[PDB]
Order: C-alpha cells, then structure tokens, then sequence
RNA sequence: AUUAGGGUUCGAUUCCGGAGAGGGAGCCUGAGAAAUAGCUACCACUUCUACGGAGGGCAGCAGGCGCGCAAAUUGCCCAAUGUCAAAACAAAACGAUGAGGCAGCGAAAAGAAAUAGAGCAUUUCAAUGGGGGAUAUUUAAACCCAUCCAAUAUCGAGUAACAAUUGGAGGACAAGUCUGGUGCCAGCACCCGCGGUAAUUCCAGCUCCAAAAGCGUAUAUUAA
C-alpha cells in the first residue's frame, strides 16, 4: 500500500529518497566508498609495474593453478593480483615490465574459478598480450 | 567519331549590375563527348561570341562544378565595360587567371617578424 | 568546432542477435534482391519503422485535424510517388501495414533486373556500379536508388557507355 | 609450480595450415551462401537442416 | 543518449549567460576594466648579468616536458565569414587579423559501396575502378571530388597474386555426437560448467556459423 492524493508529492518524492538507499546497483553509484577501493579509481583500465609471478591455486571442484601477477599501480601506488589471459603467456611476461590491466568483466568481482582474482593483463610493455600469444608482434626488447 | 567534339553554352540567371559595371550570369556548358574537361579558355570565346562582346578578356570566368557522369559544366561569368572595369572590379586572384597579376608579396610570415623587431626600435633605425 | 553538419544514423541492429527464424527470412531477402550485406535489409526496416510510426501517431488523431490532412496527406502521396503503394490505395491505414519487400522492389537493383535489361540481380548491381545504367539521361551509380514511379520508363542504358 | 606453464600448446604438433583458392567476398558470397541452402537443396519433410555434418 | 507510455541518465565542449588569466590583493587610463600579450606589490616558481642590475605569466594557435587508460602540424592564407580603422577599388600605391578559413594528422561517431558479371570439370565474350595520367577542372595556391582514355592523335586487372578480417561451433545463442595432441596437466569458461586416457567446451587441422571494412575486449551509462 502507499499514499494518493493530489496535494501529497511530498511523501512521494520523499518516500523515493529513502527508498532507493535500499538498492545495490547504485548504493554502489552513489558511494565515494565505491571509488576509493576500485584500484583504478574509476577508469577502465591502469598501468602497472609487475612485482611477482604467482600461481594461484583454482578454487573449489577445479583443480588448476592460474597464472597471475602482482602489478604496482602507476597512479595510485596501490597493489592488484592480475590473471595473464592465455597459454603460457607468463612467458611474455618479465618482472618490472610495465603492463596494462583491465578489469574481468563483472565489474569489480571476481570472475569464477580465479579466487579474488578482478583484473586480466592486456598488454605487456605498450605491446598487446593477445597480439604477441596469437603471434603478431615480437616483444620489444629493451 | 560521330563528329568533332560539340560544346554549346547557355547562360541562366542573368543580371545587369551597373554599379560595377558588369553582367552577371550563371553560365551552363552542355558539351557532349569533350575528352576530359572544357578548359575555360573556349567557354571564354564562346561567350564573347554569344552576346557580341568586343573583346575576349572582358569575359571574366571563376569557379565551375561538372554534373557527375556526363558532359555537362556549370559556373558563373561576368562580362565589363572594357579594358578598365576589369582591372578595378576584379579580384587579384581572378586577375592572375588571366594573366594580370600583381606578384604576391613576401610570405606572409616573413612581414611578421619584421613587424615585431620594429615594435623594438624609436626614431629612424626602425 | 563551429562547424554545423548534421548527421544521423539511417539502421539499427536487431536484439536477440541470432534468431533461426529471422536469419532465415534475412538470407531468403538477400539471395532473391541480390545483397550485399544484412545491413541493407535493416536500413529498409528502418525507413518503414519511421514511415509506420507516423502513420501511427497521425492515425491515433482525429480525423480533419490539421496535422492529419497536411502531414497525413504528405506521406500518403510519397508512398505513390517511389510507388511504395498503389494508386487504388489511399486510407492511410496502408501505410500502417506495408512489407520489407514493397521497399526492396523499388530499390533500383532489382527494377533493372525486372525491366529486363539484366540477368537477375547481380548483374544488374555490378552493371550499375559499372556505370552504364542511368535514369533518365542520368547516370545513376547507387544500387539503391528508389526509382520513382514516373522515373521507371526512362531507365535504358547511358550514353558514355559501351551501349550508346 | 610456474614451471608447467604453456604446456599443452607447445607439445601439440603443427599442421602448418592449408592452401586453398580464395572465396568470393561482397554480395558474392552472399549469394554463395544463398546457393547452398534455399537451392539445390529439396527436403524429405522431415522437417531437419544440418549444415555441418560429419563422416562419422 | 535511451525510451510503447511514464521515466532514468548525460550536458567541460560550437549558441546564449556567468567566471578566470599561476596564486591573492590594489589601481591608473577610459564611454566602458577592478583589464593581466596594462601598471604596482607580496607569495610560490623561474630567465639573462660584466655582481651593479634588468626581466617572465600559452586556461590565444602551433609545439615541448610532465601527467595519465586517454587526444593532431612549431603547416599555408586572409580567397571567404566578421571585427577594429584615419579605411573602396584601382592607378608607382593589394592595412593587421593563429578570430576565421584551407590542407596535414585522424577506424570517436555518421552516409554511400568495391573485392566480380554473362553463357565441378573447363573454355572464353564482354565490363569495370583500385591505380597511371591529362588540353585541363579545382583552389588564394595546392589538394580532394567530379570529367576524361580520343576530338585528328594517349594507360591498363585473371590463380581478379589487385588474394577480408574479427570472434565463435555443449547450453543460454546460429553453427561438428569430424580428425589429431593433452590427461583435473596446460588452458577455456561473463553464468552454468569443461579437462582426472575414447574431451561436442582446452591446444591444433579441416568443416560450417554470425557480423563484415569492419570485429572482439574493459569501464561507465540507458533499455532489459
């Protein structure tokens, strides 16, 4: 049930307010406390300097061991464990290269099987990661 | 070769401007079979011809658009009283055209520096 | 900046991507009006959405209002004129209802194959593009030139071209 | 543990592709494809299409 | 932008209105300024010097560093559009104008449309522009488009080597109970789930599918 009359625009527009706080998509939108913790900071994609190699042992039913990074982040100094998104492609893929990294594609959380893993490399040292797996260029060297 | 290359001319908005001294009119060149394009110097005769005109280079011609696909032209002409209306009325540009120039001074940026070192200097060393 | 061209975008693509019901009428269209691509089939159902929605919202109208006889009117004679509809036809509630292929069969492409001049279609696309066909004394590069009603005798062949 | 990595794809052998002619390309192969499926091909009814088949 | 409707969202950015010229403040001149390619000062930065001094203000256009996921030439010209002005044009005698325009760079978007057509072996009858080039046309000049392969007289495509890609083929979702390789490995997978020895899902080859000079992916947003 609500309320209905012609001169009570105030409860609704009031109740409207309230009401949305309730909601998720958006209680997200509307929260600085969304900005400060997405590493990026609200862009889509970030420069890091790769820090560690590290396996990561695939969560429940499967068994794997996924080949991530750590990456230092370029603008915000923060620190984010990255997945390289194909067949041995950790080869291409050097401590302290500079590196590019995007987000998995739901938004800020985990793509399954990867625990807690958010972000994938697109690019090693200003050269695509895909473009040297699937061989196109050849990885500067420097 | 069904003959020679044949090209006509019709004028279409035409108008008397007496404060230049001049015809102004929109000129329609309907050549058929014309290997390329009809340069200006026969539209120019033509059209001396046409309405009479004493001499050539009181024919003034600028800008023309052909149609796509087929011979056909189409532009603007002016046409003066004789010798003197075109040297007045005529821009320099469309002078050149016809040969009556005057050169174009040193580029443009060469009279800007000047110009700036003499925003330096007092009496007659500027 | 400061430079005032308006553009605008003529066809939209198609939720549910990939449904065998509609990718099998899109292919049954391009074989038989000879197409290059989907694109030009959602173009068509665009300029007949618009087409349709106006028809709409002048139909929702009272009758004898003014937008109904003047606008309402205009896209009655247009869709005689491009022959989109008959001349027997005018309620305006055609419009409302016309087909993909009304707008395909005017499109120049396929009225040089009906006229006769060409094999089936694609030798009337590529015998456009190749320049020889005009319309009347025009010669008419775009397979999809909407061939008005009053401009289907003149068709024939062009006059630079091999044929005259 | 890192050392597995790029296993399977390098210890698959290699068919070095396939030479082939080329294909029609525009509305050409629109019509290629148009060829296939609404001609030539008549149905026992049998309502089925398969356009991959396999030599099983 | 997206929306049946109602809405949800974006609006630094071309037009109007406001504000600022590194930060603050003060003021002169003038019809109009609290002006900054005007002055005075302090702060923070900084450039010359003969050591006494004297300077600077790109959120003008180019361009440099820096920063960043992220953005072009230190280019031509006042021909057009306007402005200021003691000013028409021309005639010895063409005012300035990085406002503005023109080209360069430019797969942000948007329109048109090539990559073959004609009667699986073949075989051959044409046709075309990519490109070349022009008596020229264009333009301020040059470009690009258009027109042209004789008008007395000038190019040319057959493996069309002038060769279309980007993602997919268990389900949602259109398209393989093919053949290799691997054996819960490497990897795929937005979600569900595949891989632990005959894998419809990984890596490959063939085959077909969708879109197509365009096509994936990331984040934001609208519908859902």
């Amino acid at each position: 049930t609500k309320t209905n009359g012609q001169n009570a625009a105030r409860k609704l527009v009031r109740l409207r307010r309230r009401n949305r706080w309730a909601d998720k998509g958006w209680k997200r939108a509307h929260t600085f406390a969304a900005k400060k913790a997405n590493p990026f900071g609200g862009s889509s994609h970030a420069k890091g300097i790769v820090l560690e190699k590290i396996g990561v042992g695939a969560k429940q039913p499967n068994s794997a061991i996924r080949k991530c990074v750590r990456v230092q982040l370029i603008k915000n100094d923060k620190k984010i464990i990255a997945f390289v998104p194909n067949d041995g492609c950790l080869h291409f893929i050097e401590e302290n290269d500079e590196v590019l990294v995007s987000g998995f594609g739901r938004s800020g959380h985990a793509v399954g099987d990867i625990p807690g893993v958010r972000f994938k490399i697109v690019k090693v040292s200003s050269v695509g990661l895909y473009a040297l797996y699937r061989q196109k260029k050849e990885k500067p060297r420097n | 070769q069904k003959k020679k290359a044949e090209v006509s001319i019709r004028t279409s908005q035409f108008k008397v401007n007496k404060l230049l001294n001049r015809k102004q009119f929109v000129v329609e060149v309907n050549h058929p079979h014309w290997c390329g394009t009809v340069p200006t110097q026969l539209i120019r005769k033509k059209l001396a011809t046409l309405y009479k005109v004493p001499d050539e280079n009181q024919v003034s011609i600028f800008g023309f658009k052909t149609k796509f696909g087929g011979g056909k032209t189409t532009g603007f002409g002016l046409i003066y009283d004789d010798f003197a209306s075109l040297k007045r009325y005529e821009p320099n540009y469309r002078k050149t055209r016809m040969g009556f120039g005057k050169p174009q001074l040193p580029a443009r940026k060469s009279v800007k520096e000047r110009r700036n070192r003499n925003k330096k200097l007092r009496g007659k060393a500027k | 900046m400061r430079n005032y061209n308006n553009f605008n975008r003529v066809w939209k693509a198609p939720r549910r991507p990939f449904e065998k019901e509609r990718l099998d009428r899109e292919m049954k269209l391009c074989g038989q009006y000879g197409l290059r691509c989907k694109r030009e089939i959602w173009r068509v159902n665009m300029t007949l959405s618009k087409m349709r929605r106006t028809a709409r919202l002048l139909l929702t109208l009272p009758e004898n209002h003014p937008r109904r006889l003047l606008e309402g009117s205009a896209i009655m004679r247009r869709c005689h004129e491009y022959g989109f509809l008959d001349e027997e036809k005018d309620k305006l509630d055609y419009v409302l209802s016309l087909t993909v292929p009304d707008i395909l069969e005017r499109r120049l492409q396929t009225i040089v194959f009906k006229a006769g001049l060409a094999k089936s279609v694609h030798h009337a696309r590529v015998l456009i593009q190749q320049r020889h066909i005009a319309v009347a004394k025009q010669i008419v590069t775009i397979p999809s030139f909407i061939v008005r009603v009053s401009s289907e005798r003149h068709i024939a062949f062009a006059d630079a071209s091999p044929f005259g | 543990s890192l050392a597995r990595a790029g296993k399977v794809k390098n210890q698959t052998p290699k068919v070095a592709k396939q030479e082939k002619p080329k294909q029609p390309r525009g509305r050409a192969l629109k019509r290629l494809k148009y060829t296939r499926r609404f001609l030539s091909k008549t149905v026992k009814p049998g309502e089925k299409v398969h356009m991959n088949k396999q030599p099983p």
